[PDB]
């Protein structure tokens, strides 16, 4: 938690979210989207 | 002066150059990093299992070493679920692929001598000295 408050680096999933894709024909980008789960934001 | 304990005893005008105007705010956030540092200050607790009291009995729960070690892993996982609150812990101390069957914690089950501690040491000493007591006619 102390390094969370110090560190300049912040983490968002939006880089993946706008980089990958936009969207039973299993697309690899959609598969890794559901695998990475960018709706989660937890970095303990 | 007098200082109390914490434990238990034995028995012209104003020259310019300042003005409280305060235009700058803390860029990382001084209260946030302040509370983080205050949380980080805390010294760790000790375990006390396997250590005697004044009388001689080892204080602690009467439980096997390995099952207490796995109990403490599960409870630290529970406090991990408390912090950064979820339904489940992200980082976990139980459910590891590493086999850790040969782990021993500290308990009150094993005394300092190397025997067991289902019967307390003070009771053993009083019984041993009560085995030989002689009386009057």
């Amino acid at each position: 938690v102390l390094l969370q408050r110090i560190s300049p680096l912040q983490i968002d999933p939006t880089i993946i979210s706008n980089t990958m894709s936009t969207v039973q024909t299993l697309s690899p980008a959609s598969s890794i989207l559901g695998k990475l789960r960018p709706s989660n934001s937890d970095f303990s | 002066k007098r200082i109390p304990r914490k434990t238990k005893g034995k028995s012209a005008t104003a020259e310019p150059g300042t003005s409280n105007c305060e235009h700058y705010k803390a860029r990382p956030g001084i209260a946030s990093v302040q509370k983080a540092t205050e949380s980080a200050e805390l010294p760790m607790k000790n375990n006390d299992e396997g250590t005697p009291d004044k009388r001689g009995n080892t204080k602690g729960a009467l439980v096997n070493e390995h099952v207490e070690a796995r109990d403490e892993a599960d409870d630290a996982t529970k406090k991990q679920a408390k912090d950064t609150e979820k339904a489940k812990a992200q980082v976990t101390y139980s459910d590891t692929g590493i086999n850790n069957a040969n782990e021993l914690s500290r308990s009150g089950n094993v005394d300092n001598e190397g025997g067991s501690n289902q019967k307390p040491m003070s009771t053993r000493i009083a019984e041993a000295t009560s085995a030989i007591v002689s009386k009057h006619p």
